[PDB]
């Protein structure tokens, strides 16, 4: 049992004031402006706040309290110096003059340089938000290329693997395009046959990611650049995986035309339950010319943004991009380096080539095992589901890895323990993994137990859902 | 430096249960003719000296710290208090509560935040917020023309500038038109609305500080049948009449108003609050209020059928995650507040504002451009080049005179005040102008 | 159960990195001077100190989480507006030229002339740290006085009231002086008559605490201090009531000689979990030139630090005092003003003697009743045991009030709510308080049952004590 | 503005059931000439305002970081992980743990706390922390002498004239007899121990930096029955031998130089650790490691029986609290660091400190005092006044030469070095001393 914020508070109680003299409304706004009856805000003091919020946080799991094997999440330690980083950059307005504002700026190139480097692009926007915002200006500025070369009528289909992210697709299907479904073969690669007999001047991109959502690298990449670029199709990469080949390998060199990064998965900015987050996309020098605007370029004279993009797609968000969450990837690089960056994707890869072989040991299931990189696709033994499995998970205190994804992977629990996590961590969860088996099914069917709450009554939300307080 | 655990010897007994040689060993799959390239990036540096640099990079800057630009950022009071709470690491760092049971914290505050949202709107209900402002209205807009089936919009000029071009980019992804209504006199003339348009769009307060009554606005759309998508700041909502009494169907803005930082507009998180009758177009997260086996109340993301009302045709929609921890600073700041201690921050935003207007329309050669009445933020015409006055400002100390594009006029700044501005400040900043000009 | 740090250990495992270049040991300093055998420090990755210590803080409360009616602690709410004021006075070094400290040399100096307008004194010291450290400042003091004046071997004596906390009278006696008892009247207070044959040129000191350890106001305090002035006594304050009485009282006026503050009862400084804290100490004109040094003054060249003083007992602690705990308690009263402590007195008054209404609805028996001011100390009823009770707050989520305090009431509930919690928190603890009495002695005895650790083995604790991991 | 939660008419039904009039009559019985006094302090300001004030204040000062002033305090790297791990709510804003069941989380940081303090100094125990190093040393003398029941302290002068000075009014309290052993080339000879003497206190490294042999100093004392204490910085027993590996009975420090912020000198904990054999007489609070009714470990306060035996006699203390938050700092530093990591730090700052005390010793006029060898913090005899040389400095932007008192030697000025002290930086020093000079 813990009290919403509107049953704490109470009739005329105040929390902060920052208003000595109030001023009266009806001397600075005109009576038919002025709203009628309040806001039905919570009413509380400042200690009741606290309260209230610290009281959330302990009905709250994270990185900083748990174990988060969120496959395709990157869910690794943020460190705290990064929030130190954030706050000495808080106090600065976009639409100050730029010539005080270089160190910003210089930051944000900086930033940009670097991701550059690791990705082995030419030039790169750091605008757009979290979720698929990168994934969206990414195909808009293939959109744009192909329209541009006179063949954006022609170029209508985007093919997408059978095991990519229901993002993909949906992203692709919302900018116009018409999406392909390509199968895998039985290792979980792309079928070169099956790709071979779907490219034509019809497609204007391939989406894929590598390491791909079975956390295989895919081996034949270089032949499906090769491929692409015969067909003039332009290839995305959707850098979900990035963490996995940091420093061992550029998508650039592999052929990839457009990168879609998050930084708030590969460079440790918090996840936030959500977001905020930023998704900063780099491009080959042909796709340059419509990233959206503005770029952040170095002059002579100093760092300016740069609008004077005449095939710019335009603007995607407001202002710049997640400013905050630049400035912490930029103290992630600048304090690992290439050395750094490059033993966490290795130290990423064996925690889950190590778990992998825990898990199967407990008696999971892996499908599609070829050598494991950043995260691998288990699944229970037969009659055990993956739902009540990660329940009983939660039982035992610690947080199940994604379930139900990829789709190809019946039952599927996609796992990716990162670099930040310890052996006996990746041990002692294998163990809670397989005790899970041993537990009898109605014990399973109805975890957890000493959970805040028990297992919920999802029914009843989507058929009478009650979305606010006052519903 | 680095963050892994791993002892060199917990490493050995790693690999060799994996079947690998070494680090390397773990790549050798992969091409060889592209591995460990030889990528250029400043060698590492141990936490101090990182942070040296950053203090470094931060002492190029001027800080805007009170602040008298606007445009849909300004610098309000960062209550220490809503920064504390929003710090606690199980806030910062964990992710979207796809298990309910262990993220009660997460559900509960994202409840609070939607009722707040929707309460601040005067509509019935809001998703768990967009990335920004002008994402939220890209998104609210295309939640209108999907609900009609048109796609045609109409949007005032009033509307920031920045939101215009993130809704033109998104309009233009999903082959849908827009027409821009341009402003006269400051305000926004009532359009005659076709039954070809799907949405009518109008900010209040305008990009220009003018207030605007909407409530013809929602007649002439509805008329037509079509939607009406209202853009409001947050903060003004605790004084203004709000988009819900005028009966606007949708209701979107921008939260950094709230409390948070402006860190180089960075930090934001959009609000979208809507009717009932909608939900089923509407996107992002939300949150629904529930029960476990026992009967205890708990919370828990819902509707996610809604993936399939929002792309079973035109406009589609692929919204997949949200700004949370903004948001819920934002909710932290809307609790800490209440509805007069947020009513009283407006209304001393608004005074010292129109007591700065008073003062800058005294220096010769500046005139008025936005009308009265106007909120906490206007436009002066200036005898000199803005960019140029801006800069001289900041050369000065000052941080004002936000540049209008010239689509509006011709040397047009925007000022804005904020609770922490006082009558000396507002002395400070007429005194430079004069000498500027 | 929780891991030790020391178990999480790993050996060779690396946690902060903060030098690049490690010279070695040899080449810097002689062997016989270099240590042999490193110590058993813990050997922790970053992630797991922060899993370590989140985890802890989740297995306390603190006054953010909890009400805690604790008796002559002051548990109000420690804003965190505070902790934002102090960081911004982190980079000072004690030593550095004060013409360049002058921002805080003025902060120390406003808090003094502050406090001394508060409490009525005439010069101030704000060197002493917590607990009784300014107790035995003042008590130092008054020594000094008598010793100058040639009555060092007279004045052997410090009287203490019946119902004083323990630990004014170990000051005293630590501080050589021979402590005497004074009964109080049925009423609570003072005992007059008593007094009167106790006061002579051998009383160095009287030492009392007002409202006193009963939460009760000397009425008769006027009086008491006319007695102790015929005799040439100092009266000594034990400010840790001074929350019932801000703004509405100057214990200078009431004739107290010599006064202890608690920056981090009455002022908001945190409590810590024990410490640190600040006990500034306020003195009349004439044990002004005692006072310990070095003290803060103002000339027409700015603030600087004045140890320039004689008569002065010399220095009770390094340095000047703890400094953020004076920028805490300053924040504190700049944001306040007199109405806002005034208020602040009135309103824990107020709470203390609403809540002791509603425990004595439940049969909680209050000795000595008259009118309450910050706290009151009430006994269960007969047949429960505070021990007991206080077991089955903490099953209930409540924190107990201090206990066993003082001694004079067996079975004591020394309650003081402070001006910072609600009425309907009141209430609840009431609630609770009353619950309890209808709980069979079983549960009660056997309680708590679902915190983290339930009832301790003292007595293996005592007998068998490991007060290391390392044992 | 205030914190109280209480609404109108909350205040007066809760007046109505205490039956008070008002809130002024709460105060009825006290005697009216006392009542309300005209108490003069600046009118309320809201917390956005009293922010700013501070924020003018500090403005006023030079920050310290990067200095190179020492004796007692030093400009080391506050990590950020530490700082935001010790403003946890609950650890910030906790009581003494008098209820074990539900302060395992203090508990148990004190009891890990204590063994790490136990491992530094190389004994068997230490109590929950001391207020500072200065009363933690006046501590552990009075322990010395409840323990030996004598009342004679011989201390070298080489101990931190602060230090001293509060032992001396200790010392002076209890009736006890201080005598001080002057220095003799930077370093403390070898004193004649007499049976009237329980306590012979040495600092390692000196206050002025020079690093000393306690052995002897150990023996001497046990020879006459007294027992030693020994003074050491913690930063420096990363490296150094320890006070229990030269048979300290007892050893005391401060911890400021365990990644806690200068705060001018404010922050601060002092430890005290000893031999198991004299934990009957160790002031302060104690943990110790147990179990519940079900055989859960857990952790208590311990042994308050402490109390009487300290009480029995002379020389008895009465510290009744700690220095909790800021003991647990350091515990989350030691922890953050390792062994390993201590070792580095505290190397490093050495090696810059011999860097810098050659190149100083190159500015004409600049002769040395310390001798060698000396820790990473050392004096040197100037051709001016300390004073006016730090003064001459602090106008260049260097924080250095921090005053030596006259009782030293003549025109001496203490230099110090960490970490985050780079070679440049070094020069950059020498340079303004050399212009100064």
């Amino acid at each position: 049992s813990f009290p919403l914020i509107f049953e704490r508070s109470r009739k005329g109680r105040r929390g902060l004031k920052l208003v000595k003299a109030v001023p009266k409304a009806e001397d600075l706004i005109p009576k038919e402006h002025l709203r009628e009856v309040p806001p039905r805000l919570p009413e509380v003091d400042e200690l009741t706040l606290v309260r209230h919020y610290t009281g959330l946080s302990r009905r709250q799991v994270g990185v900083d309290t748990t174990f988060y094997p969120l496959g395709s999440c990157t869910m690794k330690y943020n460190p705290k110096l990064h929030e130190e980083a954030a706050r000495l950059f808080a106090d600065l307005h976009p639409y100050q003059d730029p010539r005080t504002a270089q160190g910003a700026l210089r930051l944000m190139w900086e930033l940009g340089e670097y991701l550059k480097a690791l990705t082995g692009m030419d030039a790169i926007t750091l605008e757009p938000a979290a979720g698929a915002h990168g994934e969206l200006t990414g195909i808009l500025i293939i959109r744009a290329y192909h329209e541009d070369r006179g063949e954006g009528r022609t170029r209508r289909v985007v093919l997408v693997p059978d095991s990519a992210h229901g993002s993909n697709p949906a992203t692709a299907s919302m900018a116009g395009y018409q999406v392909r479904e390509i199968p895998s073969g039985p290792e979980g690669e792309v079928d070169l046959e099956a790709l071979k007999r779907e490219l034509g001047p019809h497609v204007a991109a391939l989406m894929l990611t590598n390491p791909n959502t079975l956390g295989l690298f895919e081996r034949r990449i270089l032949e499906i650049s090769r491929l692409c670029k015969e067909a003039g199709v332009q290839l995305y990469y959707d850098g979900a995986n990035l963490n996995a080949i940091m420093g061992w390998a550029r998508p650039g060199d592999m052929g990839f035309d457009v990168v879609h990064l998050n930084l708030h998965k590969t460079f440790t900015v918090p996840h936030g339950g959500g977001g905020p987050g930023s998704g900063p996309v780099g491009v080959k020098a042909h796709l340059a010319p419509y990233l959206p605007v503005p770029l952040v370029e170095r002059g002579e004279e100093g760092f300016y943004l740069d609008f004077d993009r005449p095939k710019s797609i335009g603007r995607v968000r407001s202002f710049y991009g997640n400013f905050l969450a630049l400035v912490r990837a930029w103290a992630y690089i600048r304090t690992l380096g290439l050395e750094g960056l490059k033993k966490a994707a290795a130290l990423a890869v064996l925690n889950a080539r190590y778990l992998k072989e825990l898990l199967k040991e407990k008696g999971y299931r892996v499908p599609y095992d070829g050598p494991s990189m950043h995260e691998f696709v288990a699944q229970p033994p037969e009659g055990f589901r993956a739902l009540d499995l990660a329940k009983g998970l939660l039982e035992l205190g610690f947080h199940p890895p994604t379930v139900y994804f990829p789709l190809i992977v019946k039952e599927a629990l996609m796992v990716e323990p990162t670099e930040t996590e310890a052996k006996e961590t990746l041990e002692a969860f294998a163990e809670a993994m397989g005790a899970l088996l041993k537990k009898p099914k109605e014990w399973l069917e109805n975890a957890p137990y000493s959970t805040p709450v028990r297992r919920l009554d999802e029914l009843r939300a989507n058929k009478h859902p009650k979305l606010t307080y006052f519903d | 430096m680095d963050y892994t655990p791993h002892t060199e010897e917990e490493i050995r007994e790693m690999l060799r249960r994996v079947g690998a040689a070494s680090l390397e060993d773990l790549f050798a799959h992969l091409p060889k003719e592209i591995l460990s390239p030889p990528i250029d990036l400043p060698e590492p540096l141990p936490e101090w000296k990182v942070l040296e640099e950053l203090r470094r990079l931060a002492a190029q800057n001027l800080p805007a710290h009170k602040a008298f630009l606007g445009g849909g950022v300004r610098s309000h009071h960062v209550p220490p208090v809503v920064q504390a709470l929003a710090a606690r690491g199980e806030f910062l760092t964990a992710y979207t509560p796809y298990q309910p049971e262990v993220s009660q914290g997460v559900l509960q505050a994202t409840f609070e935040y939607q009722t707040m949202i929707a309460e601040l709107a005067g509509l019935e209900i809001a998703n768990a917020s967009m990335y920004d402002g002008a994402t939220a209205l890209a998104e609210g807009v295309l939640l209108a023309l999907r609900e009609t089936g048109r796609m045609g919009v109409l949007v005032s000029q009033g509307v920031h500038p920045e939101y215009r071009a993130v809704l033109r980019a998104y309009l233009e992804a999903v082959g849908a038109k827009l027409l821009t209504l341009p402003l006269e006199g400051g305000r926004t003339p009532l359009p005659e609305v076709g039954e070809e348009v799907g949405a009518v769009v109008v900010q209040n307060p305008n990009f220009l500080g003018a207030l605007e009554d909407l409530g013809p606005f929602a007649e002439a759309a509805h008329g037509a049948g079509a939607l009406f998508v209202a853009v409001a700041d947050p903060l003004s909502l605790g004084v203004l009449k709000p988009p819900g009494a005028y009966g606007a169907d949708i209701a979107v803005g921008d939260g950094q108003s709230l409390g948070l930082p402006m860190g180089f507009g960075g930090p934001h998180f959009g609000f979208l609050a809507t009717k009932k009758a909608f939900v089923r177009q509407l996107p992002g997260r939300l949150v629904s209020e529930t029960v476990d086996v026992e009967g205890r109340r708990g919370f828990i993301l819902t509707l996610q059928a809604r993936e399939q009302y929002i792309r079973r045709a035109k406009a589609k929609s692929n919204i997949t995650t949200n700004a949370q921890l903004t948001a819920l600073m934002g909710a932290m700041y809307l609790a800490a507040l209440g509805p007069e201690g947020l009513r009283e921050v407006a209304l001393k935003s608004v005074e010292m504002a129109h007591k700065l207007h008073a003062l800058l329309l005294e220096v010769p050669g500046v005139r008025p451009f936005t009308p009265k009445p106007f909120f906490n933020e206007f436009a002066l015409a200036l005898p000199k080049d803005p960019e140029a006055v801006r800069r001289a400002l900041a050369e000065r100390g000052f941080h004002g005179a936000t540049p209008v594009p010239r689509e509006y006029g011709e040397n047009l700044a925007l000022f804005a005040a904020t609770e922490l501005h006082e009558e000396e400040d507002l002395l400070a900043l007429r005194e430079a102008l004069k000498e500027v000009l």
